[PDB]
RNA sequence: AGGUUUUACAGCGCCCUCCCGCCCCGACUUCGCCGCUUGCUCUCCGGGGCCGCGG
RNA sequence: AGCAGAACUGGUGCUGCGGGAUGAACCGAACGCCGGGUUAAGGCGCCCGAUGCCGACGCUCAUCAGACCCCAUAAAAGGUGUUGGUUGAUAUAGACAGCCCGAAUCAACUAGCCCUGAAAAUGGAUGGCGCUGGAGCGUCGGGCCCAUACCCGGCCGUCGACGGCA
RNA sequence: UGAUCCUUCGAUGUCGGCUCUUCCUAUCAUUGUGAAGCAGAAUUCACCAAGCGUUGGAUUGUUCACCCACUAACAGGGAA
RNA sequence: GGGAUUAUGACUGAACGCCUCUAAGUCAGAAUCCCGCCUAAAAGCAACGAUAAGCGCCGUCGGAUCUCCGAUAGGCCCCGGGUAACCGGGACCCCGGCGCGGAGAGCCAUUCGUGACAGGAGCGGCUAGAACGAGCGCCGCCCCCUCUUCCAGUGACGCACCGCAUGUUUGUGGGGAACCCGGUGCUUAAAUGACUCGUAGACGACCUGA
C-alpha cells in the first residue's frame, strides 16, 4: 500500500534560524551552525510559518519502509536544533576493580590518552572528531565529559573510549574494567 | 479459463433437458465473466454442474448474453468474495476493488490474484460481486481516495520515450 | 516544492493516446494509477484516463467530485481556461510547431533567406557592441 | 545530394538461417514501423570503388561500380526495411552506406 | 543526433554499465564510430558490495596451469566497459573485431574530445532505469578498490578540464548577453525578416 | 459534508411522475467511453512487393 | 539407478528440418528444385532475425538474488524481511506504549516473493555479456520475427485417368 | 562398500611407497571475534577464514593400524 | 607498507509515542581480499642522440603526369551538474523563464554562374593552450572593392546534349617514385662478421676492447 501523504512538522524556537536549500538544512543558533545534507531519503522539506517559520516534511506514495524515513529526518534536525541550542554532553565514568585507569587531555581535548587499563603498559591514544572537546570533569572522581553540537560526533566519539577499553581473553562478566558512558545529558540544561 | 483481456460479464441460463417425468424443469441463472461467449457458457456448465446434478448433455443453455453497466461514468467500490486453491489448500477470500465497470473491477481481481498469490485463472472461482458504498469499505487502500478535495502531486515523472531520442545532449526532467 | 497538485478540477493536458493534445479536467480520482476525467468544451468525453498521458497544467476549476459535464461546462467556462490556454506559451509551442511541420519546399526556401539575412544583421551588432565593450 | 543515407544491416536471416536473397537496410531517420510507407519501393544502391575502370553511363569510364536494388516492405516495429538487389550484397558491405533514391516518387 | 553522424561522443557519467553497453554494441556493428569517454563515471545497479564480489569473483577465473594466458583482467575503468562491449559482439569474427575497433573508451575527457559535446543515452541513465531507492556502485570507485591506481591524477586532470571550461562558459554567456541586447537594439531593421519566422512557426 | 443544521452562497444518489412528460447521439468502423457481424458491403478505390512461364 | 522386466500407443532404429545455447528419443513439423506470402513450437536488451510498444496491474533487494516442458538437484524446520488474506479479542464507562497522556490496538493462523537451513576439490557458467522503473516472478493486450510445415506460381520426375490422337 | 554393466578385451600398464605440484574445507594450529556449568590457567561450543604450517622414527609389502619421542599443531581429503 | 571491508562489537534513529547496530544515514575492524614492495615487459608507448656527385625538405601554392588503398557525400555546436528540481538576469535575497524556442525534435551553415542600375545592415606584436599541444585567440598596418548577405529589377550569354543510372562533398585526401621547372639543407653516418674480453655462455645471445 502507497500511503497518499505522511507528513510531520518541526517547530523551531525563536533563537535559531533554520534554513534549507533543498534538502541541505542548515541550523544556525547561539552555539554554532551545523549543516547536515539529505539527498538520500528522496522527500520534501518546507519551511512554512509567518514569524520563525516550522519545518514541514512530506512523503507522497511511500510504502511502509519510505515512511519511516519521515519521522527519522525529523528527529535529526531537532537533534540539530537541540545541539545549537544547549549542545550535547556525553560524560562516561571509569571502572576498575585494582588499576586505576589514568586518563589524560591532550591537544586541548581533541585526544586522550588511556593508560593503565588492566595494569597494561600500552598506551591507547584516542583521538575525538571535529567539534568534540574532552574534557576530565570535576566535582567527581573519574567522570569524562564530552561536548558538542553534532549528536552523531559527541556520541561516536564517546564509543571511540569505551570501544578501546575493552578487555581480551578474559571473562567479560568478573572484569567490568573500561570506561562506559554514564548518561547522556546536555550542556546548558533546559 | 484463460482470462484473456477484459473480462465480459454473461448472464448465463440454463435448465435441464425436459422430459415426460419432469416436464418444464426449472431453470437456473449464474453470473459468469469471460472473455468470450464460448468461455462463458463453458464456466456456466462448471458451476452448475457442481451444484445440481446436471452436465451439458443432460440439460441445454437458454440464454447466454453480455450484461452492460447500468453508470460506467461513475466510480464505484466493489467487493468481490472469491476462493482459490494455493499450493497446499483452498482459502476463501474477500478483495475490494474500484473501478467505473463491474467488468474491468473483476479483471482487476485476476490480474491482483495472479501478482500477489500467484494464482492462475483456473484456480479462482468468483463468487459474489457488489457494489459496496464507501461506508462499507474494510481496506484502507481504497479508504484513502474516500477524501473529498484529495490532492496529490506526481513527484519524479519516470521518462518514457526513452527511445524516440536515443542519443541527445539533454539529460531528462523528472520535476514537472 | 511541488506547484501542480493532481486535484479534483486540475486542467491537464493530454500527452499522448487517443485524443493527444487535448485539454481535460480531473473531476474523479479512481486509484493511484487512473483518474476520471471528462472535457466538456474540449471534446473529450468521460472516461478513465491514466496518469501516464496526462500533463498537469496550472489551472483548477471550482467543480466537486462527480459532477455530470453541465457543471464541469458551467467552471471551465467561468474560469476560462480556454482563453488562459490559447494565451500561454505553452499553447504556442504546440501551435508553432505545427506550422514548421507543415512548410511547404517553397516556405523551406523563404524561410532559409530570411534567418540568413536576420542572423547578418544580428551578429554584426553583436561584434559591434563586443568591440565597443572590449 | 537527392539520396537519403542507409546501411546494409545484413540479411534476412533467422538464427542460424541466413537468405542472402533479402537484404536488411537501417534508414537514417525512420525509427518506426509507420514511417517505412514513404521509402517502400525506392530504388536502393551500393555504390563502391573497385580496382579496374568500367564504363560510366553518362560520363567518362571511372572506378566507380554499382547494385541496383529497391526497398519491397518493412522489416518489425523499428523501422527497418528489406531490399532485394539485382545481385546479393556483399557479406563486406555490412554497416556501409546504401542510398535510397527518391524515386520512383508517389508525391 | 540520431542522425548518423560521423563520430558519437557518448558522455559515461550516470549512464548504467550493460544498458549503455547493449546500444553502445549495436552502433559499432552498424558502422558508426562510438567514443565513450569519463567511463568511471559509469554506475552499475546493486550496491557497492555486490558489484564488488562480482569482480573479484572475476579475478579468480585465472588459467590453472598457467594464468599468463588466463582471462586478462583489465582494472581500469575504460578497459572494464570496453570489454562488457566485447562480450555483446561477435569478436571471434572480423565483423566483430572490426566493430570493436570503432568504439574508443577513455578514463576522463583527453584533450581530443575536452572541446567536443558528449551526448547521453536516456535509455541507459540511472535516473530513467533505476529506481531512487535502489543501490547502485560507480565505476571509479570499483575499480579503485581492485587494481586501478590512476584514479587520483584522473580526478586532478578533470578538475582542471571544469575550472578551464567554466572559464569559457562565463565568456559564453557574456557574449549570448550581448546577442540578447543586439536583438533588442535592432529589433526596427530585422521586423520583416522575423516576422516569416513566426509565419512558419519557426520563432514562437 | 459545499453553504450556516442535509441544499442553504456547490453538488451526489434513490422513488411517484407529465405519454419513455419532450426532442438528438446510436458500440462513434458516422464526431478516438464500451461488443458482434452482412442478411452474398460499396468503390478505373489508392499504394507496395513477387512473376505471366505456354503457344 | 542413465537399473532389470511387462501392457496400450507414439517415436526412434531407417530422419533431415525450425525451437530447447549444447544434444538420438523432448516441443513443432516429416523432406523433389526454386520465387512470393503466412505460420507452428519458441521467441523479440546486445551476441542474434524480431517490442526502438511513451504496453496494463501488482509482487520482489538477496554480503550464495532470480530467470520457465523433458533438464541437469533440493527438504524438514524457521524469520518482528515484505505484501496479501482468514478468524478472534480490547478501546472516549477512554485501551495499547511510555514514564498522567488521548486514537486505534493486540494475538493466533494462512498464503506469495525474499532470506536462514545450503559443505568438495583445474578457473567458470540463467548459453555469454549483463540486467534491479527492470533484460526477475505472476496474470494479460497489441505488434513483430522464420522451418525443407500451410497457401499461390514456375520446373523435374513418379503415379493415376471412367484419355487424346493413323 | 555395494547395486548396475553405458564406455574400454586388433590392450587406458595394475597395490603401496618415493618424488613433485595444485585445489577443496567438513579448521588441528596461528590471525580477528561470539558463547559457557568462561575467577585465573586450562578446556569446550560456534563464526569470518584454506594466507600459512601440519614432523623425525620401531614393526608391517601394506593403504589402514599401534607405540616411541618432538611440536603452535603434528586436521581430513581430491586431481583416471 | 597501505586501502575497502568479513565475522563481530557499536553510534544516531524510525518502523512500533517506548525500545532497537538498520530500514535511510555513520564508526572501529582481521593470518582473508586488492594494491604497494618485488619479477617479467605487449602486433603497447614516450623523451632524445646521430642519420652515409649522393640524400631529404622547401613553395600544404607541386603547373602537369602515373599507379594503388579505404571510407565518405555540409558542421572540430564543448559549463558543472541536479532530479522531492533546474536554468538565465540583476545589487543569502529579488525578478524572469519552466512539459523545458537562452529548444541536439533544435541550432549554425547552405538554394547555378559570367558582364551594368536602384533599396535594406598575406608578413609584424601581446596573451593564453602539455591527459594523446594549433588556423590558437586578440589588436594595429598593408591587400582590391569585395557573385560581399537580402529584396526588387532590364537587356544579354554560359550546349537547351532532344524523359533515364555510378551526379554532388570532406578531395588542394592518404601512400608508394616518376618528369623539365624556382631555393635550400649538411654529407668526418651506423649496425654487423672475424679477432679480443669472460662480469656471459649448450649453439645463438650477452659484458667488453680495438
Ligand atoms: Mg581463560
Ligand atoms: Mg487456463
Ligand atoms: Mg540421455
Ligand atoms: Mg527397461
Ligand atoms: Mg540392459
Ligand atoms: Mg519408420
Ligand atoms: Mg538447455
Ligand atoms: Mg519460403
Ligand atoms: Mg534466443
Ligand atoms: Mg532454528
Ligand atoms: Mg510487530
Ligand atoms: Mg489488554
Ligand atoms: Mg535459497
Ligand atoms: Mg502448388
Ligand atoms: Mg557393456
Ligand atoms: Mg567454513
Ligand atoms: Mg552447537
Ligand atoms: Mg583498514
Ligand atoms: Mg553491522
Ligand atoms: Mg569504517
Ligand atoms: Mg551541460
Ligand atoms: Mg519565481
Ligand atoms: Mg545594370
Ligand atoms: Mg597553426
Ligand atoms: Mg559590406
Amino acid at each position: 500500500m502507497k500511503t497518499i501523504l505522511s507528513n510531520q512538522t518541526v517547530d523551531i524556537p525563536d533563537n535559531v534560524t533554520v534554513s534549507l536549500k533543498g534538502r541541505t538544512v542548515t541550523v544556525k543558533g547561539p552555539r554554532g551552525v551545523l549543516r547536515r545534507e539529505f539527498n538520500h531519503i528522496n522527500l520534501e522539506l518546507s519551511l512554512l510559518g509567518k514569524k520563525q517559520k516550522k519545518l514541514r516534511v512530506d512523503k507522497w506514495w511511500g510504502n511502509r519502509k519510505e515512511l519511516a524515513t519521515v519521522r527519522t529526518i525529523c528527529s535529526h534536525v531537532q537533534n540539530m536544533i537541540k545541539g545549537v541550542t544547549l549542545g550535547f554532553r556525553y560524560k562516561m565514568r571509569s571502572v576498575y576493580a585494582h588499576f586505576p585507569i589514568n586518563v589524560v587531555i591532550q591537544e586541548s581535548g581533541s585526544l586522550v590518552e588511556i593508560r593503565n587499563f588492566l595494569g597494561e603498559k600500552y598506551i591507547r591514544r584516542v583521538r575525538m572528531r571535529q567539534g568534540v572537546a574532552c574534557a576530565v570533569s570535576a566535582a567527581q572522581k573519574d567522570e569524562l565529559v564530552l561536548e558538542g553540537n553534532d549528536i552523531e560526533l559527541v556520541s561516536n566519539s564517546a564509543a571511540l573510549i569505551q570501544q578501546a577499553t575493552t578487555v581480551k581473553n578474559k571473562d567479560i562478566r568478573k572484569f567490568l574494567d573500561g570506561i562506559y558512558v554514564s548518561e547522556k545529558g546536555t550542556v546548558v540544561e533546559a | 479459463m484463460k482470462a484473456s483481456g477484459t473480462l465480459r460479464e454473461y448472464k448465463v441460463v440454463g435448465r435441464l433437458l425436459p422430459s415426460v417425468k419432469n416436464p418444464a424443469p426449472p431453470l437456473y441463472r449464474m453470473r459468469i465473466f469471460a472473455p468470450n461467449h464460448v468461455v462463458a457458457k463453458s464456466r456456466f456448465w462448471y458451476f452448475v454442474s457442481q451444484l445440481r446434478k446436471m452436465k451439458k448433455a443432460s440439460g441445454e443453455i437458454v440464454y447466454c448474453g453480455l450484461v452492460f453497466e447500468k453508470s460506467p461514468l461513475k466510480v464505484k467500490n466493489f467487493g468481490i468474495w472469491l476462493r482459490y486453491d494455493s499450493r497446499s489448500g483452498t482459502h476463501n477470500m474477500y478483495r475490494e476493488y474500484r473501478d467505473l465497470t463491474t467488468s474491468g473491477a473483476v479483471t482487476q481481481c485476476y490480474r491482483d490474484m495472479g501478482a500477489r498469490h500467484r494464482a492462475r485463472a483456473h484456480a479462482i472461482q468468483i463468487m459474489k460481486v457488489q457494489v459496496i458504498a464507501a461506508n462499507k469499505c474494510r481496506r484502507p487502500a481504497i479508504k484513502q481516495f474516500h477524501d473529498s478535495k484529495i490532492k496529490f502531486p506526481l513527484p519524479h515523472r519516470v521518462l518514457r520515450r526513452q527511445h524516440k531520442p536515443r542519443f541527445t545532449t539533454k539529460r531528462p526532467n523528472t520535476f514537472f | 516544492v511541488f506547484k501542480r497538485f493532481v486535484e479534483i478540477g486540475r486542467v491537464a493536458f493530454i500527452a499522448f493516446g487517443p485524443h493527444e493534445g487535448k485539454l481535460v479536467a480531473i473531476v474523479d480520482v479512481i486509484d493511484q494509477n487512473r483518474a476520471l476525467v471528462d472535457g466538456p468544451c474540449t471534446g473529450v468525453k468521460r472516461q478513465a484516463l491514466p496518469f501516464k498521458c496526462l500533463q498537469l497544467t496550472d489551472y483548477v476549476i471550482k467543480v466537486p467530485h462527480s459532477a455530470r459535464q453541465k457543471y464541469v461546462r458551467r467552471a471551465w467556462e467561468k474560469a476560462e481556461i480556454s482563453k488562459k490556454w490559447e494565451e500561454s506559451s505553452w499553447a504556442k509551442k504546440i501551435e508553432a510547431r505545427k506550422k514548421r511541420a507543415a512548410m511547404s519546399d517553397f516556405d523551406r526556401y523563404k524561410v532559409s533567406k530570411a534567418k540568413k539575412m536576420r542572423n547578418k544583421i544580428i551578429r554584426h551588432e553583436m561584434k559591434k557592441l563586443q568591440k565597443a565593450a572590449a | 545530394r537527392l539520396w537519403s543515407k542507409a546501411i546494409f544491416a545484413g540479411y534476412k536471416r533467422g538464427l542460424r538461417n541466413q537468405r542472402e536473397h533479402t537484404a536488411l537496410l537501417k534508414l537514417e531517420g525512420v525509427y518506426n514501423r509507420g514511417e517505412v510507407d514513404f521509402y517502400l519501393g525506392k530504388r536502393c544502391a551500393y555504390v563502391y570503388k573497385a580496382k579496374k575502370k568500367t564504363a560510366t553511363p553518362g560520363g567518362k569510364p571511372n572506378k566507380t561500380r554499382v547494385i541496383w536494388g529497391k526497398v519491397t516492405r518493412a522489416h518489425g516495429n523499428s523501422g527497418m526495411v528489406r531490399a532485394k538487389f539485382k545481385s546479393n550484397l556483399p557479406a563486406k558491405a555490412i554497416g556501409h552506406r546504401i542510398r535510397v533514391m527518391l524515386y520512383p516518387s508517389r508525391v | 543526433a540520431d542522425r548518423f553522424n560521423k563520430v558519437l561522443i557518448i558522455d559515461g557519467r550516470g549512464h548504467l554499465l550493460g544498458r549503455l553497453s547493449a546500444i553502445v554494441a549495436k552502433q559499432v556493428l552498424l558502422g558508426h564510430k562510438i567514443v565513450v569517454v569519463r567511463c568511471e563515471g559509469i554506475n552499475i545497479s546493486g550496491n557497492f558490495y555486490r558489484n564488488k564480489l562480482k569482480y573479484l569473483a572475476f579475478l579468480r577465473k585465472r588459467m590453472n596451469t598457467n594464468p599468463s594466458r588466463g582471462p586478462y583482467h583489465f582494472r581500469a575503468p575504460s578497459r572494464i566497459f570496453w570489454r562488457t562491449v566485447r562480450g555483446m559482439l561477435p569478436h571471434k569474427t572480423k565483423r566483430g573485431q572490426a566493430a570493436l575497433d570503432r568504439l574508443k573508451v577513455f578514463d576522463g575527457i583527453p584533450p581530443p574530445y575536452d572541446k567536443r559535446k558528449r551526448m547521453v543515452v536516456p535509455a541507459a541513465l540511472k535516473i530513467v532505469r533505476l529506481k531512487p531507492t535502489r543501490k547502485f556502485a560507480l565505476l571509479g570507485r570499483l575499480a579503485h578498490e581492485v587494481g586501478w591506481k590512476y584514479q587520483a591524477i584522473t580526478a586532478t586532470l578533470e578538475e582542471k578540464r571544469k575550472e578551464k571550461a567554466k572559464l569559457r562558459y562565463s565568456k559564453k554567456k557574456v557574449e549570448m548577453k550581448l546577442t540578447k541586447q543586439a536583438e533588442k537594439n535592432v529589433e526596427s531593421k530585422i521586423a520583416v525578416y522575423t516576422d516569416v519566422l513566426k509565419k512558419y512557426g519557426v520563432l514562437v
